[PDB]
């Protein structure tokens, strides 16, 4: 009976994910063996930081990572739903039903569910990319993660998305929004109300020079130099040495006139910013102070990729060749104090629209600072789901989707004759874990809210056309309430691309576990 | 490496690297004009391992 104990091993980790989805969710502190503490609310990220013993657990972990890579949202919906399909299948094992027909029953029920998703679409997203229109998609993403920040972070995330998107409509051929266009930075001090939206990358380091910021001139030229600043010598070896004191005056003054000659030609071309990926010498910073050139050092090669897509600069393998064709152009750059420390940021005005933006976060809490950093990344992939593959269609969330499917699946159960009726009935009951989890973790009584959810989607109407309100979902309460409330008041919806993709992944996840009747292991 | 100290020395030092490149490149671009130049809806692909 190891197939029964295999579900119990997942059941131990099932209750861990039941405390994740919903507003009651909380991050888990994990101390790595290297002395580094990683804290995140996302359950998919935690799976990489946990040591897996039983190999059957990795099956659900691999399916969970698929939800984060493609759609980026719904990782908690895949793991929780896949864990419940094993519990409803455990009763069929004790009943005597073979696991072969159980797998065949899910394949027939999956095709019936996908055909009903097109009829459950309420609204359609016009892809206007307006600041007020993006508030409906971003609100449920921030919801059920961090409480109280949903109102403040709604305007910060929606504003940064509209900056990187150009003006276009009804065109899906050329992609625009990427996953790297939104970067999250953190700084000690401040609050969430004082946070602003930047149209470009934000640098929290020091300029390392006497020039704090450039002027207001239009189209500042920015050059990226991968070669370090130093006198040109032989690429092979070429170490500067002093044999006698006579050559000291020639070598010292030789490097001063050589560097100044290269900086003079760059300043004549109109380049007010020099990006040096490598170290900068001592004599190089002295000449850049009089010419008024901002000093910037970016040793990380990952940040230079998003910089070339904004101003248009190109990295030069050599030094002293300011080719005007490969130079970048930025409208305005300024150095201001944000969060208590003076830093040099990167923004724009009108032309040279940036394809990458960065949101500055401020707060007095260290634990909640890294939690919002991981929460915004989940909202970045939500914009990617607005493309042609069912980006405009949406379904009502807050547990209203799983409850509404109960009436439609049970209607097709008696319609299909044969032994498949056992798997179809258990397939709809497995959706009851979503409303029960939100009601149990919120302190609400099961004998109260749960029977009201069944009566919300099932009523007696003297007519063929549906009426009254089908939008009533699961309410978290927390203060007081009578019955349930309409979800359309808070405008909490779920995209079709996220819900439809989570069904096929969760179906194949539980299919693999039920299909394995034997597991062979060996000690290392 | 080839490091030039003046604009005139840029094409002189780099001429050794582009000597073999320009020899083959100028002969390939002439094939597109002589052959398959007028024919619409066609293309020319180079493998270049």
């Amino acid at each position: 009976g190891q197939i029964i104990k295999s579900i119990a091993a997942i059941r131990e980790l099932h209750q861990m994910c039941l405390t994740s989805m919903g507003p009651c969710g909380r991050n888990k502190i994990i101390v790595n063996h290297l002395g580094k503490i990683i804290i995140t609310n996302d359950a998919a990220t935690m799976l990489r930081e946990l040591d897996i013993v039983h190999p059957a657990v990795k099956v659900l972990v691999m399916a969970t990572e698929q939800q984060k890579i493609d759609m980026g949202d719904g990782t908690n919906l895949v793991m929780i739903l896949a864990g419940e399909l094993l519990n409803v299948s455990e009763k069929l094992i004790s009943m005597g039903l073979s696991a072969v027909e159980i797998i065949q029953g899910y394949n027939m029920a999956r095709k019936f569910t996908l055909k009903e998703l097109d009829e459950m679409v309420v609204g359609e997203i016009t892809d206007k990319n307006d600041k007020n229109e993006l508030l409906k998609m971003i609100k449920p993403v921030i919801s059920s993660k961090k409480y109280g920040s949903e109102d403040i972070l709604s305007e910060l995330v929606s504003e940064a998305v509209s900056h990187v998107l150009p003006v276009a409509q009804q065109a899906g051929e050329i992609p625009y929004f990427n996953v790297d266009s939104i970067r999250v930075v953190k700084i000690m001090g401040g609050s969430l109300s004082n946070s602003t939206v930047i149209k470009g990358m934000v640098f929290n380091r020091e300029p390392e020079g006497h020039v704090k910021s450039l002027s207001e001139d239009k189209k500042h030229k920015v050059a990226v130099f991968t070669c370090p600043l130093d006198i040109a010598n032989t690429e092979t070896k070429g170490t500067v040495l002093l044999h006698n004191a006579q050559e000291m005056l020639d070598f010292s003054k030789g490097e001063e006139k050589q560097i100044d000659a290269m900086m003079k030609e760059i300043a004549d071309m109109g380049v007010e910013c020099i990006v040096a990926g490598a170290g900068v010498g001592e004599l190089a910073l002295h000449y850049l102070n009089r010419y008024g050139i901002l000093v910037l050092k970016v040793p990380s090669k990952f940040e230079l990729r998003r910089l070339c897509r904004v101003c248009g600069a190109t990295p030069l393998p050599r030094l002293g060749a300011p080719t005007p064709e490969e130079l970048g152009l930025v409208e305005t750059v300024k150095t201001m104090e944000i969060g208590g420390d003076r830093v040099t940021v990167f923004k724009q005005e009108q032309g040279e629209i940036s394809r990458t933006s960065t949101i500055i976060l401020r707060g007095a809490t260290q634990n909640n600072l890294d939690d919002i950093e991981r929460a915004i990344d989940d909202g970045v992939a939500a914009v990617k789901g607005l493309m042609k593959p069912s980006g405009g269609k949406l379904l009502p969330g807050a547990g209203a989707t799983e409850i509404e499917l109960i009436s439609r699946i049970t209607k097709y159960g008696e319609r299909t004759p044969g032994l498949l009726q056992l798997a179809i009935k258990q397939f709809a009951v497995a959706f009851e874990v979503v409303p029960r989890t939100l009601a149990e973790t919120a302190g609400l009584d099961v004998n109260e809210v749960l029977p009201n959810l069944y009566a919300a989607h099932n009523v007696t109407e003297p007519g063929a056309v549906k009426t009254d309100h089908l939008y009533k979902g699961v309410d978290i309460d927390g203060e007081s309430d009578e019955g349930v409330k309409d979800i359309r008041e808070e405008n909490i919806y779920d995209m079709l691309a996220t819900k439809k993709f989570a069904i096929n992944v969760a179906t194949e996840a539980a299919t693999t576990v039920l299909s394995i009747d034997q597991i062979i292991m060996a000690k290392k | 490496g080839f490091f030039y100290s003046s604009a005139d020395q840029r094409d002189k030092l780099a001429a050794s690297e582009r000597k073999f490149v320009d020899a083959k490149l100028k002969k390939i671009i002439d094939l597109k004009n002589e052959v398959c130049g007028m024919d619409p809806d066609k293309g020319f692909v180079i493998i270049n391992q």
